[PDB]
RNA sequence: UUAGGCGGCCACAGCGGUGGGGUUGCCUCCCGUACCCAUCCCGAACACGGAAGAUAAGCCCACCAGCGUUCCAGGGAGUACUGGAGUGCGCGAGCCUCUGGGAAAUCCGGUUCGCCGCCACC
RNA sequence: AGUGCAAGAGCAAAAGAUGACUUGACAGUGUUCUUCCCAACGAGGAACGCUGACGCGAAAGCGUGGUCUAGCGAACCAAUU
RNA sequence: CCUGUCAAACUCCAAACUUACAGACGCUGUUUGACGCGGGGAUUCCGGUGCGCGGGGU
């Protein structure tokens, strides 16, 4: 029962929302892999008239690359209660977001016969706090 | 009419009831009809290709051969005989 | 203008404001009269003014009949008496006038009217037993300013 | 089996009603046909309801009418018991009349004209502007009611 | 769900099992569909024609009924894929089926994949299916060379149960030979 | 169908919810990237290879009607509307009688938590 | 939501979005409906083929311009292939 | 929640009715040849009224 219910890290997405690049270098060095450009939609009056133009960058981290980032990323921030999702995810910081879920999320992310995860198998804000707290840090 | 176009006054007949919205089921779009068969002409609003002039919606013609994948269906408009080129998607069998 | 020009229901339903522009505002002040905070069920007596013929009543007539009805209720029961009257019909039908002879005859918009069917309730007043003959008189003055003949039907009145 | 009698003329009458009466072999005023009770035949008399007089006749009355107004498919020849006997599948008028009522055969099937050309009602009818329920002579009648008309039109 | 105007997708679309847009294009040929499916442990290959109350399967082959002929290796791989496809095509020839069109369903048309190997099998069985030779795998990857050369990077065995150590793609050659035989109980 | 594949009708099948089910069997999740192939970044997905573990998701099985839906009963209603007729009524607007049809809303109570086809399979 | 433009209509593993590749917005000749209900009448339009050559795709297939209904012009003369 | 009204260019609903084809009865045609085809000659393209349904207009 417990083994197929215990939380794991899905993806650690690190991003910088600028609005006009040079900052792609610092992400590659801190994470371990390559970053991707971020475009925008709709014309804005803050001199952002072009649609398909680089605004910032993001890096989606999975498996070991994710944990080896978080061992040095988590001490850089004081984690709060109101900083948590209803789904059991959290964003802090340079934005660093961590996606957490239970061992059967492939069912929702696949192509063939996909189904969305039931509310009884989804992560809770409480079950989220408990997992990260059991890995070298505090709550509140 | 304020205009003599093909889709004049066809708000009703060329529109689906909300629950019959979206892509239509393929089974009827690939249905095979034989010659001499009496078929019902009714345009499927979800299928763009292979239609006929909306004035013939409701006719019950007789299949008299095919032109490519589409069928050549013989009808009688009032008193004038006409041959309608139409795909299976807009046809149903009689009886 | 006389009501003879607009009283019948022979024209189509012309109400769609998305295609009609320049419609004059309703001369009607309020539909809820008296003590609008109290409930309709809090009253032992419910008397309605029922229209006998199928007609179109203009906003000016609706107001003129409502005014001379509520003014009597204010005179006899005070400005804060224990009553509540409702005008349930709203002027939805838009009226035209051709005011050039019969060429380009479709008229310009001049007003609004309320299509009331026969047997329908135009007014409904809720009162207490003692104030019953005052409201029957408010309606006698109100039916004199509309087009059809009317009925003063008591719906909750076993007290007579 | 019902007996139809056209009581109203052709002028101003709808063409689709006119043609129904012609299909029921009834072409003039005061003419009478013996129509069976089917779904198909009922749809026809319902469409003719306002220009006709119908109902089921009594054996006694059908006989009286057949004796006086029935004609062969061609000719002046009077239809009596002897005529019936020599040309029909029955013995006398009663035998034919019983068959028409029980819907076993038709007048045409026996070599008789499908029309019993009646005489105007003696003492007149109850009116061609109102139905029977309103005191007129149009529409569906009682078995005793149709007899009064068929007998008056001897 | 919400009210009367709500449009609930067709059953096999809610289930996310049928691509109805691709199905219409597949049925346009008039030819029977060679339904090529793949599970984690297994591989399925059916010959489906269109019927009055639904689809009709005239001939099929599952990778589990492959062991009935002599297989002693796993069933969700490339050598198994071809063979399950050959076994489907052979039963198809016995059913009177001569030509077909490849239905890969919701799978990706990735070069040299298992669904294309299922197709290569049926082609070799005598069926006329519209294909593309350079989108199929090279004969050795179909045989199972990639798997044997992964057992060469040994240290620890690839297989748990005792089939063999260094792996035999010769079992494929032996099985293709067994099915190519004119006798065999199909 | 002791969990499968392809379907037909395309909500009676939807939304929500409860209970049960898996040692070499099935479906999954699952384990793992040498290869085919893969990500404008990520073996996440796609693709390939595989069983250490699990029935918690999914799925299959049994059931609940609160919501949406299908159909039916009874009431609304033979009311609204209406094809045909009228030297019936009404200043008129309009109404009425006869004849042939006949709703909708809403209420109450049932139904509905899919049905069926081909194939394979302790 | 979006889909160039009225209005009505179509569309969700798409007809929308993004990306890449491509030139079928191709030549020739038709069947049919429409223009013109019924019911004769040109230009124009559309649907649906075939022949030839092509594009994309694994492939079925899709591409006879834009998701559909507006965006059009005879004889004579000239220029042009 | 509660409470008051509407739609030619609204529709979760929805008739009467009109309409395609077919079968049945009826009627009709096979010496009165229908249905249909081909040809000759027209007149005609100021209409009006009642009833039903209309749209405009006091
Ligand atoms: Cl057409
Ligand atoms: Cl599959
Ligand atoms: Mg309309
Ligand atoms: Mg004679
Ligand atoms: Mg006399
Ligand atoms: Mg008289
Ligand atoms: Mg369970
Ligand atoms: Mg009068
Ligand atoms: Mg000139
Ligand atoms: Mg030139
Ligand atoms: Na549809
Ligand atoms: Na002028
Ligand atoms: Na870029
Ligand atoms: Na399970
Ligand atoms: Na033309
Ligand atoms: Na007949
Ligand atoms: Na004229
Ligand atoms: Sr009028
Ligand atoms: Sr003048
Ligand atoms: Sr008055
Ligand atoms: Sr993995
Ligand atoms: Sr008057
Ligand atoms: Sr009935
Ligand atoms: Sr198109
Ligand atoms: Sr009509």
């Amino acid at each position: 029962f417990h083994e197929m219910r215990e939380p794991r890290i899905e993806k650690v997405v690190v991003h910088m929302g600028i609005g006009h690049a040079n900052a792609e270098d610092i992400l590659g060095e801190i994470t371990g892999q390559m970053p991707v450009r971020t475009k925008a939609k709709r014309t804005v009056g803050e001199f952002d008239i072009r649609e398909g133009d680089p605004i910032g960058a993001k890096v989606t981290l999975r498996d070991e690359m994710a944990e080896e980032f978080l061992q040095t990323a988590l001490p850089l921030a004081e984690l709060a209660t109101s900083q948590f999702d209803d789904t059991g995810n959290f964003s802090f910081g340079l934005d660093v977001t961590v996606n957490l879920v239970r061992p059967g999320y492939r069912v929702a992310k696949r192509d063939k016969a996909s189904r969305s995860i039931p509310t009884k198998h989804r992560l809770n804000p409480a079950d989220a706090v408990a997992f990260i707290e059991s890995t070298y840090d505090v709550e509140v | 009419p304020s205009s003599n176009g093909p889709l004049e006054g066809t708000r009703g007949k060329l529109k689906n009831k909300p629950r019959d919205r979206g892509t239509s089921p393929p089974q009827r779009a690939v249905e095979e009809f034989d010659d001499g068969e009496k078929v019902h002409l009714k345009i499927d609003p979800s299928v763009p290709n292979g239609r006929f002039h909306p004035r013939f919606d409701g006719q019950t013609g007789t299949v008299e051969g095919k032109q490519g994948d589409a069928y050549k269906v013989d009808i009688v408009d009032g008193g004038k005989e006409k041959t309608i080129i139409v795909t299976a998607a807009h046809l149903r069998r009689q009886e | 203008k006389p009501a003879s020009m607009y009283r019948d229901i022979d024209k189509p339903a012309y109400t769609r404001r998305e295609y009609i522009t320049g419609i004059p505002g309703s001369k009607i002040a309020q539909h809820k009269m008296g003590r609008k905070q109290k409930d309709a069920d809090d009253y032992p007596v419910q008397i309605s003014l029922i229209v006998e013929e199928t007609v179109q009543l203009r906003h000016g007539s609706l107001e003129a009949s409502r005014l001379s009805a509520n003014r009597h209720l204010i005179k006899e029961l005070g400005e804060e008496g224990d009553y509540k009257m409702t005008l349930r019909k709203f002027p939805h039908q838009v009226l035209r006038e051709n005011k050039d002879g019969m060429r380009a005859a479709f008229g310009k918009i001049v007003g609004t009217a309320a299509r009331v069917q026969a047997g329908e309730q135009l007014f409904t007043a809720y009162c207490n037993v003692e104030d019953a003959e005052h409201v029957k008189e408010a309606f006698r003055r109100a039916y004199n300013k509309i087009t059809p003949s009317c009925r003063i039907k008591v719906e909750r009145g076993e007290e007579l | 089996m019902h007996a139809l009698v056209q009581l109203r003329g052709e002028v101003n009458m709808h063409t689709d009603i006119q043609d129904t009466l012609e299909m029921l072999n009834i072409h003039h005023v005061n003419h009478c046909t013996l129509v069976p009770e089917t779904d198909a035949y009922r749809g026809m008399v319902a469409k003719v309801n306002d220009f006709v007089a119908f109902g089921e006749p009594s054996q006694e009355t059908l006989e009286t009418v057949l004796a006086t107004r029935a004609e062969p498919l061609e000719g002046d020849a009077d239809v009596d018991d002897e005529w019936v006997a020599e040309h029909t599948d029955y013995d006398d008028i009663s035998g034919l009349a019983f068959a028409l009522l029980s819907e076993e055969t038709t007048l045409r099937e026996q070599g008789l004209s499908p029309t019993l050309r009646l005489h105007p009602p003696r003492g007149g009818h109850d009116g061609v502007k109102h139905p029977v329920k309103e005191g007129g002579q149009l529409g569906k009648h009682d078995t005793e009611g149709i007899d009064d008309l068929l007998e008056a039109m001897r | 769900a919400t009210g009367p105007r709500y449009k609930v997708p067709m059953r096999r679309r809610r289930e996310a099992r049928t691509d109805y847009h691709q199905r219409l294009r597949l049925l346009k040929s008039g030819k029977p569909r060679l339904v090529a499916r793949k599970s984690n442990k297994h591989v399925r290959a059916q010959l489906v024609t269109l019927g009055p109350n639904g689809d009709d399967t005239l001939a099929s082959a599952h990778s589990s009924d492959l062991a009935e002929y002599g297989w002693e290796a796993p069933t969700g791989n490339m050598p198994s894929a071809y063979l399950t496809g050959l076994l489907a095509g052979l039963r198809a020839q016995e059913a009177g089926v001569e030509e077909a069109v490849l239905d890969i369903g919701l799978n990706s048309p990735t070069p040299g994949s298992k669904v294309f190997a299922i197709q290569e099998g049926a082609i070799d069985a005598g069926l006329d299916i519209p294909h593309n030779d350079d989108v199929l795998a090279d004969w050795q990857r179909t045989r199972g060379a990639h798997i044997a050369e992964y057992d060469e990077q040994l240290e620890e065995p690839l297989y748990s149960g005792d089939f063999d150590a260094a792996d035999l793609p010769e079992h494929f050659d032996e099985l293709r030979e067994t099915l190519l035989d004119g006798d065999i109980e199909l």
